[PDB]
C-alpha cells in the first residue's frame, strides 16, 4: 500500500547486471548440440577479442574463487586413525629411505604420543587410547633419539596443513590434505571446512599478552620436546620477539641442568606459521570424543593454509 | 605343530639376525641403500600385514595397495 | 575483629539495565533516503555474495 | 576483496586541514584493526614520551598498512593492503628519495622529524605522523644506525671522561646517500622494547660467538701479511690482541661444518630478526609521474 | 588475466636453439620486453667477472619468470605473481631431488656456469638460467662450497696448514634424504671474504654489545645465563682502541651481517606441494 526506501525491480537489474556469466557448456553427445556451442565459442572469442566495445564490455563482465592445490598421501591404515576428526593438521615426516612406496604423516596426537614415548592430563591417556601402542610410531620414525639429540628434528617435519578427504581402506590408506590456500572440501562438495587443534596443545599469545594467523611451535624441552600451536593477529615478522619472551621462564630454568657437547642442543625449538583465518569468525572450543571418553577440541573456521619455514626461538 | 624355530639366531626378540635388521638398532645406517629382509624382520611391518590380512578375511565376511606378493609373509 | 584504626569509604559501580522513553517533535530532522547499490564481495566457489 | 575502508571522524575538518591532507594523497597509512584515535601513528607517537622508533616500529610491523585515496570533509576513505595486488604510491615525503634502481620499497617511523611527516587534526584530540616510505637499503641502514646510538648513547656517557659527546651525533650524523646527505633525529634513552630488540640482538651475538671460524682468520692474517687491501683499511695494517690469540689452535675440517651449520641457522634467525616491518617490492615504477607500482612482498 | 609476457628475438634462430629451449621449457628465469636484458645474461658477460653479491642483489631486485615457449622469433613466457600457483619442473644440470621439501630456493649456479648458460652464435645474448635446489640442499651445497674456497685461498697464502684430501672426503660429498651426491671443483672468493671479515669483526663487536647490555637487567635470568657461555679468551681487548675507528668497525660490521644474513635467507624462495616423479614435476607457488 506505501512505498519502499528501496524498489524491488532496480535492485534486480542491479543484481541481473553484476551477474557473472555462466560456464561454457560444450555437448560431446549430438553434433546438432555440438555446432551450437562451437558458434557460441567463435561468437565469445570474435566478441572478446576484436576492437569494439564488446571486448571492454566483456573484460569488465568477468570477475577475477580459485581452487586451492591438494597433496593426495598414501600412509600405512595400521599406523594412523580414522576415527580422529576431519580437519585435523598433518606433518609429514620426512622418509629419507628412497625404497619406501608409502609416505608417513602425523595428527597431532601421534607425535605427541611420540614425545610421551621419548620421555600429563586427559590428552596423554586420550592420545594412548587412540594410538594404542607408541612402538609403532616409534620404529616408524628411523632416527628419533638422534636427531633430537641433534636437534634438526624441525626441518624433517613438513606441516602439510590440515585433513580434508580420508578414504578408509585395509592397507595403505590415501589422505588428501590442503596444502596452500584456503581450506575447501574437494571430493566431498565444496560447503564446509573446520581445523580441529587439540585444546591442551593450543594457548592464545595474546590472552597471555592480555587477520588471525597460526603458529605451530616445536620446543625441545629438556627432559624431551613437544609441540603447541600459537593463535596471534600480531605481525608475521613479530611473533618471534614476543615468543622468545614467552619461552624466556622456561629456557634457562630448565638449561641451568644442562650443557652441550661435540656441539649441538643449542637451538631451543622452531616455529612456523600454519596460516591465517579471518578475524571475523573466532575459535569455537568443542568436544572431541573417542569411544573411551572425550577431550575439549578447538575448531577454526575458514582458514587459509599457508605453511612457512620452521623458524627457531 | 611340533617345531617351535628352526633357525634360533634370527627369531628371538632380541637376537643376531632381529639386532642387525630390525628398526631398533638399525639407528646409525644410511637409509638409501635398499636391504631386502626389512620386509621380513621389521616388527611392525610383521604385525600390520598380519593385521591387514585379518581385517581383509573380516571385511570380505562382513560385505555379504602396492604388491599382492607381500602379503603372504614368505618368501620363495 | 578488632578496629585498624582507619576508616575507609567504599566506593562500587552499579549497572542498571533501565528501559528508556524516547519522546520527538514531528517534523524535526529530514532524512534522505538514498537508492541502494549493489557490489561483490570476495566470492568463494560456493557463494557469490553480494 | 574490499579495499574502500572508510575512516568515520566526529567532528567537522575544517578547511585549514583540508588542504594539507590532500596535499597527502597517495602516502601510506597504518591501520588499527573506525574510530578517530589509533587510525595512524600519534597514538604511539606521542609528545609525552621519548622518539624511540622502536615500538612505533612494531606497530607499524604488527599491524597492516593503508593508501590514502580521498579525503571529504567529516570522514575519509583509506584503502588497505592485501597482498597479490599491486599498489600505485607517489612519492610525497618531504626527505625525497629518488628511486632510480626501483629496489624494494619499505615503511618507516618519521624518524627524519616528526614535523615533515605530521599533519594536525584540530576537529579532535588527535594528531596523525604519517610513515615514511624509502627504499630497502637506506632503511636497513638507518635501522642500524639508531640501534647503533641507542646502544652507544648510554656507553659515551657512561664514561666519566665525556669530553665528546657530540662525536657520535656527527659520526653517525646524516644518513649515507650520494646525491644529499639527510640528517636525522637522534633519541638520548633508548626506551623499552628498544632495549628489549638490543637484548635480544645480544643474546643471539652472545651465542653466535661461541662458535667462530677459525679458517678466516688464516685469511685475513694473510691478507694483513699480503697487501692491504682496500676492505681492510678498517685495520690500517694491525694484527689486534683477540685475532692474534684465537689462532695458537690448528685448522681442521671437524669444526667447520657444525660451526657453519649452526652459522646457517642462526643467520637466518637473524635475517628473520632483519626482516623487520612490511616491505613493498617494486616492479615498473614509472619515474615521470613518480608512481611506484607495488605489491605486498 | 594473461600472466604472460612477450619477447620478440632479434634475428632468425635454428635447430640446437629449438633443442635447448625444450631441454630448459620447465626451468625458470629471471625478468628485468627487451630481449638483452632477459635475466643474468648482464652479469655473466665475461667482461666483468660473475660475482655472486651482485647477481644475488640482482636477481633479488628483479622478478621471476617461466619460460614456456620459443618460436622463430618469439619468446613466450609468464611471470610469477604470489598469487597463484604454477607448474615447475627440474630441467637442470644438476639433477638433484624432489623427495617433498616444503620449501625451495633459487640461487645461481654454483656447480658450473656454462653449465646453465646457453649461448647462441646468431644470438650474443647468452641467457642463463639459476639453480632451483631445495633448501636443505641449498645450505649444504653452500657451505660445502664457501669453506671450499676459504680453504682454497688459504692454501694459496700457507699450503702448509691445510691439505685437500681429508677436506674431498667430507665437504665434496652432500648428503640429505638418503641420497648421497657428489660435487668438487672469484665470486665465492669475495663472497667468502665478506663473511672473512664479518667473523673476524663479530669478536670486538660482540664483546662491545655484551658488555653495553650487560647490565641493563640488573639480574636477570636470561641475561646472566647468555653471559656464563661465551668465551673467557675474547672479552679482554675493548677499551683500548678509538672511537671513530670503533664505531665505524660496527657500522661496517652491521651492512654486511644484514648482507649477508639476507643472503644465507635464501632469495627466492618456492614452496611446493605435491612433486609427480614419473612427469618430473611439482607444483609451486611464490613464498
Amino acid at each position: 500500500k506505501v512505498q519502499g526506501s528501496v524498489d524491488r525491480r532496480r535492485l534486480q537489474r542491479r543484481i541481473a547486471g553484476l551477474l557473472p556469466p555462466p560456464a561454457r557448456r560444450l555437448n560431446i553427445s549430438r553434433g546438432s548440440e555440438f555446432t551450437r556451442d562451437v558458434r557460441g565459442l567463435v561468437e565469445e572469442h570474435a566478441q572478446a577479442s576484436s576492437l569494439s566495445a564488446a571486448a571492454v564490455w566483456r573484460a569488465g563482465l568477468l570477475a577475477p574463487w580459485r581452487p586451492p592445490v591438494f597433496g593426495d598421501f598414501l600412509i600405512h591404515a595400521s599406523s594412523f586413525n580414522n576415527a580422529e576428526a576431519t580437519g585435523t593438521p598433518l606433518f609429514q615426516f620426512k622418509q629419507s629411505d628412497p625404497f619406501s612406496g608409502v609416505d608417513a604423516v602425523f595428527t597431532p596426537l601421534s607425535l605427541f604420543i611420540l614425545m610421551n614415548h621419548g620421555r600429563g592430563g586427559g590428552l596423554t591417556r586420550m592420545a594412548n587410547l587412540l594410538y594404542d601402542s607408541p612402538a609403532t610410531l616409534a620404529d616408524l620414525v628411523p632416527d628419533f633419539g638422534r636427531l633430537v639429540a641433534d636437534r634438526r628434528f624441525h626441518n624433517f617435519i613438513t606441516p602439510v596443513g590440515p585433513l580434508v578427504e580420508n578414504i578408509k581402506s585395509t592397507y595403505l590408506n590415501k589422505i588428501t590434505t590442503v596444502v596452500h590456500g584456503p581450506v575447501v572440501s574437494k571430493a566431498i562438495p565444496r560447503s564446509t571446512v573446520k581445523v580441529t587443534v587439540p585444546q591442551e596443545a593450543f594457548v592464545d599469545l595474546d590472552a597471555w599478552l592480555s587477520d588471525a594467523r597460526l603458529y605451530v611451535a616445536l620446543t625441545y624441552e629438556e627432559a624431551g620436546p613437544r609441540f603447541t600451536f600459537f593463535q596471534s593477529s600480531r605481525g608475521h615478522c613479530q611473533i618471534m620477539n614476543i615468543l622468545r619472551i614467552y619461552y624466556s621462564p622456561s629456557i634457562m630454568h630448565r638449561y641451568a641442568v644442562v650443557q652441550p657437547l661435540h656441539i649441538e642442543e643449542l637451538t631451543f625449538g622452531a616455529v612456523a606459521c600454519l596460516g591465517t583465518f579471518s578475524a571475523t569468525d573466532g575459535w569455537r572450543r568443542s568436544a572431541f570424543n573417542y569411544r573411551g571418553s572425550s577431550l575439549p577440541v578447538v575448531e577454526i573456521d575458514s582458514f587459509y593454509s599457508n605453511v612457512s619455514d620452521w623458524e627457531v626461538i | 605343530e611340533y617345531r617351535s624355530t628352526v633357525n634360533p639366531w634370527a627369531s628371538q626378540l632380541g637376537s643376531l639376525g632381529d639386532i642387525m635388521y630390525n628398526s631398533s638398532y638399525r639407528q646409525t645406517a644410511v637409509p638409501g641403500l635398499y636391504s631386502p629382509c626389512r620386509a621380513f624382520f621389521n616388527k611392525e611391518e610383521l604385525l600390520r600385514n598380519n593385521r591387514g590380512l585379518y581385517n581383509m578375511v573380516n571385511e570380505y565376511s562382513q560385505r555379504l595397495l602396492e604388491q599382492p606378493c607381500s602379503f603372504l609373509q614368505e618368501a620363495f | 575483629k578488632i578496629h585498624p584504626g582507619v576508616a575507609m569509604t567504599v566506593v562500587r559501580t552499579d549497572e542498571i539495565l533501565s528501559e528508556n522513553i524516547l519522546f520527538s517533535s514531528r517534523a524535526s530532522t529530514s532524512m534522505f533516503i538514498g537508492t541502494p547499490n549493489v557490489s561483490r564481495r570476495e566470492a568463494r566457489v560456493d557463494a557469490v555474495t553480494f | 576483496m574490499d579495499l574502500k575502508v572508510v575512516v568515520s571522524l566526529s567532528s567537522r575538518l575544517y578547511t585549514d586541514e583540508i588542504a594539507k591532507m590532500q596535499q597527502r594523497i597517495g602516502c601510506i597509512l597504518p591501520l588499527a584493526s573506525q574510530n578517530v584515535q589509533g587510525l595512524g601513528l600519534g597514538q604511539v607517537y606521542s609528545l609525552e614520551t621519548v622518539p624511540d622508533y622502536v615500538s612505533m616500529y612494531n606497530y607499524l610491523s604488527d599491524c597492516t598498512l593503508a593508501v590514502l585515496d580521498e579525503v571529504s570533509v567529516d570522514s575519509l576513505i583509506l584503502t588497505k593492503i592485501v597482498p597479490g595486488q599491486t599498489y600505485a604510491i607517489k612519492n610525497k615525503y618531504q626527505p625525497f628519495f629518488q628511486w632510480h634502481g626501483t629496489g624494494s620499497l619499505s615503511v618507516m617511523p618519521p624518524v627524519f622529524g616528526r614535523e615533515h611527516a605530521t599533519v594536525k587534526l584540530e576537529s579532535n584530540d588527535v594528531d596523525i605522523v604519517f610513515p615514511m616510505v624509502l627504499p630497502t637499503p637506506i632503511a636497513e641502514e638507518v635501522l642500524q644506525k639508531i640501534l647503533l646510538f641507542n646502544v652507544y648513547s648510554r656507553v659515551v656517557m657512561q664514561a666519566p671522561g665525556n669530553a665528546d659527546m657530540l662525536d657520535v651525533h656527527m659520526h653517525l650524523g646524516s644518513v649515507s646517500y650520494l646525491g644529499h646527505h639527510y640528517e636525522l633525529a637522534l633519541p638520548e634513552v633508548p626506551g623499552p622494547l628498544g632495549l628489549a630488540l638490543l637484548d635480544n640482538l645480544s643474546l643471539y651475538f652472545c651465542i653466535m660467538v661461541t662458535l667462530l671460524p677459525r679458517a678466516s682468520m688464516r685469511l685475513v692474517r694473510g691478507l694483513i701479511r699480503h697487501e692491504h687491501h682496500d676492505l681492510l683499511n678498517l685495520f690500517q695494517e694491525m694484527v689486534p690482541d683477540e685475532i692474534a690469540r684465537i689462532d695458537l689452535d690448528d685448522l681442521s675440517v671437524a669444526d667447520d661444518l657444525s660451526r657453519m651449520r649452526v652459522m646457517m641457522t642462526y643467520l637466518q634467525s637473524l635475517a628473520s630478526l632483519f626482516n623487520l616491518g612490511p616491505r613493498l617490492a617494486t616492479a615498473a615504477y614509472s619515474q615521470e609521474t613518480l608512481t611506484a607500482t607495488c605489491w605486498l612482498r
